[PDB]
RNA sequence: AAUU
DNA sequence: TATAATCGAGCCGGGA
DNA sequence: CTCCCGGCAAATTGT
């Protein structure tokens, strides 16, 4: 309402510019509700769709990223590498602005491992802590797919 | 150890222990570094070859990896893996956009302008036109990514009581609400340390909420009010088309002092 | 529409007619005092009931709507004078 | 290309837990919280601050941000200081750090392993005003709650405890977010009750029930007036962009007058009135014109009592009543003479 | 859906 | 707050 | 080529 704060402490134009302490509302023309903007502070930055999806994409064009690549990074289908930190994948070093899948990112970032179920009652051939080559037999029916340290999960019998 | 004092296994006398019939065997590609005294790195820490692990500096790591401190096996595992920086979403892109030296890219692209192949010169031009746009204008490319999202003044998206005391409201209010809800939930999930799968889902949903707000239907299925097939009317829809702001309220208007009748 | 006591639509093609006649002041009236120029239409009515000539128009409110809608899209639209300095068409109401 | 399908694929990349694995993680989490409690005692550091620092190192450098309840800004400077103070503990104390660390790690894994549970619960609550993915995230929020409260000792499977927390979380979301005009959860509860009841009444009566019939069916406290007021409150707004019949060439908002901004006539009329009112008040003494302005609210917007006007001009409540009537009488005289203000009475 |  | 529950359901022109 | 997005007369009325 014109020159009237929310709670009504200051109700006329003698106060113009006052900000009511109780209710917090400015005394001015109500017309400003057509003019004054608010804003939302995002937790994560978000891309403006015009500069993504308007072809040829402006963001894609500056960064030399195709339509498909830019979609995949923006919509969380693929990682893009900012700093390889000496990473290497499949024998070749990971270079910046390279796209990694989830499996590729997890293997790089958290390492590669595998867990092998043991047929009920069957006891292991190798012992806990023992280094194992790929292809080596863990149990009568269990063969390891990768090199590394074998670890016992839940011993049923001590 | 067990739930109740009984059923516990307490050692009857002096002896040595052997483990049998494990449920599964976990093969990890990792290095094991046993330690007699105290360990200086705690579990989860990231480590490069040469970093000190336990026993005041005696034992150190041979590989790049992630620290697993085993208090049972009394060994410090290092799981082979790197401190690699790889990101998803608009945050990654905002970073790559900040890290653009447009001056350099103009130079690089001009050198590309001397190449004989027609396609080489053509693409370098289109890129160079975008580069030059930003250069001449003074706009920073990272502005194509939003951090603060503007909110249109309320009287332009009104909530008004119609004649019958009923309420009528603009579709933008619902589009903002989806945004606000998803942003707030994202803040909460961050403070509560949700797993990356959950935080990632929230982030991609946040992008879609911004997308529907700015241009609904542009990417992916259009956002609708419940139990209606009508796409909500977004900012882009308001501006453009026959019914848009330009061709409806700007290049033509309804006017006062006017009338009509049969001739 | 008649049921709302409406005004007639003076649409794009009608504006073309006023343009082809070169009737610039007639056209400006359609775009401001007889439509969405709030300050203008109020002042124009007051002048007619007082016998004065109608005043020169002000900014159409629908342009202000356009400006704010482009701000909601994170686009900065600035009305500038010949010196390329900003002109405030909101008359201080929208600036802190 | 489909956000739901995508999420379904990512959850399917975390294998479900074995009975053993479930207990191990749940166990490590409980033990880990206990470790953080002790680290509080030993160090004298807020349990939450310790928990956030432990959690920071587990999740990695990726997530570092300010946490609300915490008094200190949480940044690598403070997390190194606090982590370095924790690593400054003697071996028997420093063991609790390793436990807390493994607790956070196990919690992450426990949560991730139950995400498919949330999906199967969320799919049943669709169509109530939240999108499928919105329901999943709120359900996930509950799943996070369940992991913190779970007591593994009771030997119940996790799915049993979580389901309560997940259902609770989704239902709060629907009650909290589904309406453009937000309604308190309890009020939302009443409305749904009123709906269910009427649906029963219509199924037995073979026709729509009256307000009175619903008020009886609702029990004590309810009459028809309250049934009606409740339904009025339950009305959702309608879109200004709803298309009107014919071609899609007209929206509903276009038929709604603006009742707020004065019309050209009104602007003219009110302005002319303000000007004639002042012409008559300057023809009063300053002292007797100011009293009338204070009493009718033309100054400050409030109509002041007789006692208050006495305090500002420092006179008696009866004196102020007297100058108002003589002021108003003199005003009345100038009016009968100039006929200026008569036409504004409509 | 009408009128021109 | 504790049985257990664990992956959805119109024709047309122009430009990358 | 194929696909993906942008266009596709005006004013008026009526339930
Ligand atoms: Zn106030």
């Amino acid at each position: 309402k014109d020159y009237e704060c929310a709670c009504g402490k200051y109700k006329r134009q003698r106060f113009e510019g006052k900000v009511c302490e109780r209710c917090g509302v400015e005394v001015t023309k109500s017309i400003v509700r057509r003019y004054r903007m608010g804003h939302i502070e995002l937790a994560t930055p978000a891309a403006h769709i015009w500069f993504v999806k308007d072809v040829p994409s402006k963001i894609g064009t500056l960064l030399d990223l195709s339509a498909t690549e830019l979609e995949q990074v923006l919509y969380f289908s693929k990682y893009i590498v900012l700093d390889p930190k000496g990473a290497i994948l499949n024998g070749v070093p990971v270079e910046k602005r390279q796209l990694l899948t989830d499996e590729e990112y997890r293997e790089l970032r958290y390492g590669k491992q595998e867990t092998y179920p043991l047929p009920p009652g069957v006891d292991a051939l190798v012992k806990d802590g023992e280094e194992v080559v790929k292809g080596q037999e863990l149990a009568p029916g269990v063969v390891s797919r990768l090199d590394g340290v074998a670890l016992y999960r839940f011993p049923r019998r001590v | 150890a067990a739930i109740d004092p009984e059923e516990e296994v307490i050692a009857e006398a002096e002896g040595v222990v052997h483990l049998h019939e494990p449920a599964s065997i976990l093969v990890v590609k990792a290095r094991v570094y046993p330690f007699e005294d105290d360990v200086e790195v705690s579990t989860g820490d990231r480590v490069a070859p040469g970093d000190v692990l336990a026993d005041g500096g005696k034992v150190k790591s041979d590989v790049y990896g992630r620290v697993e401190v085993d208090l049972v096996r009394n060994v410090v595992r290092v799981v082979e893996s790197y401190d690699i920086d790889a990101r998803m979403g608009a945050e990654a892109i905002q970073q790559l956009l900040k890290e653009l030296d447009l001056e350099a890219l103009e130079k690089e692209l001009l050198e590309e302008m001397k190449h004989p192949s027609r396609a080489r010169r053509a693409k370098a031009r289109k890129r160079l036109e975008v580069v030059r746009a930003f250069l001449d204008s003074g706009n920073r490319p990272e502005w194509m990514i939003l951090e603060a999202v503007p909110v249109l003044p309320p009287d332009l998206r009104p909530m008004v009581q119609v004649d019958g005391g009923r309420f009528a409201t603009s579709d933008l209010n619902d589009l903002y609400r989806r945004l606000i809800n998803r942003n707030n939930r994202l803040k909460k999930l961050l403070a509560q340390g949700a797993p990356e799968i959950i935080i990632r889902n929230e982030k991609r949903m946040l992008q879609e909420a911004v997308d529907a707000l700015l241009d609904n239907g542009r990417r992916g299925a259009p956002v609708t009010n419940p139990g209606s097939d009508r796409p909500l009317r977004s900012l882009t829809d308001i501006l453009s088309g026959k019914q848009g702001r330009f061709r409806q309220n700007l290049l033509g208007k309804r006017v006062d002092y006017s009338g009509r009748s049969v001739i | 529409g008649k049921a709302q006591f409406g005004g007639q639509r003076f649409g794009e093609m009608e504006v073309w007619a006023l343009e082809a006649y070169g009737a610039a002041h007639t056209l400006q009236e359609m775009l401001t005092l007889k439509s969405d120029d709030i300050e203008g239409r109020n002042a124009a009515y007051e002048a007619i009931i007082k016998g004065e000539d109608v005043p020169e128009p002000s900014v159409p409110e629908s342009f202000r709507v356009l400006v704010k809608e482009l701000q909601a899209l994170a686009l900065d639209v600035q009305t500038l004078d010949e010196k390329d300095n900003p002109v405030d068409i909101f008359e201080g109401l929208a600036s802190k | 290309s489909d956000p739901v399908r995508q999420y379904l694929h990512e959850i399917g990349q975390v294998p479900l837990l074995t009975l053993e694995e479930e207990v191990e993680l749940a166990r490590k989490v409980e033990e880990g919280m206990e470790a953080i409690k002790k680290l509080s005692e030993i160090t004298g550091l807020d349990p939450d601050l310790i928990r956030e620092v432990v959690r920071a190192k587990i999740l990695g450098s990726a997530r570092v941000r300010h946490i609300p309840g915490l008094k200190e800004t949480l940044d690598p400077k403070t997390v190194e200081e606090i982590d370095q103070k924790l690593k400054s503990l003697p071996k028997e104390h420093k063991r609790y750090l390793h436990i807390a660390r493994e607790g956070e790690a196990a919690r992450q894994h426990l949560i991730e392993a139950n995400l498919r549970l949330v999906v199967s619960i969320a799919k049943k609550y669709t169509g109530r005003g939240l999108s499928f993915l919105d329901l999943i995230q709120e359900g996930n929020q509950g799943l996070i709650r369940a992991v913190e409260k779970f007591e593994y000792k009771r030997r119940f499977k996790f799915s049993t405890y979580a389901t309560w927390w997940i259902r609770q979380a989704i239902n709060r979301a629907i009650a909290d977010q589904a309406r453009t005009i937000r309604i308190p959860v309890h009020m939302v509860e009443t409305i749904n009750k009123l709906s269910r009841t009427a649906r029963q009444l219509q199924q037995e009566l073979g026709r729509e029930p009256t307000y009175e019939e619903i008020a009886e069916a609702m029990g004590p406290g309810w009459d028809a007036k309250r049934v009606e007021e409740t339904l009025k409150i339950a009305q959702e707004p309608v879109s200004l962009e709803t298309p009107i019949g014919d071609e899609k060439d007209s929206f509903y908002g276009d038929f709604i007058p603006d009742e707020h901004l004065p019309s050209p006539v009104d602007a003219a009329t009110q302005s002319l009135l303000s000007e004639e009112l002042e012409k008559a008040l300057s023809k009063l003494s300053e002292r007797e014109a100011m009293v009338l302005k204070l009493r009718k609210g033309l100054i400050d917007g409030r109509e002041h009592t007789l006692e208050e006007v006495g305090a500002f001009f420092g006179v008696t409540r009866e004196r102020i009543r007297q100058i108002e009537n003589k002021a108003l009488r003199k005003l009345k005289y100038h009016e009968s003479r100039t006929r200026k203000l008569r036409d504004f009475l409509d």
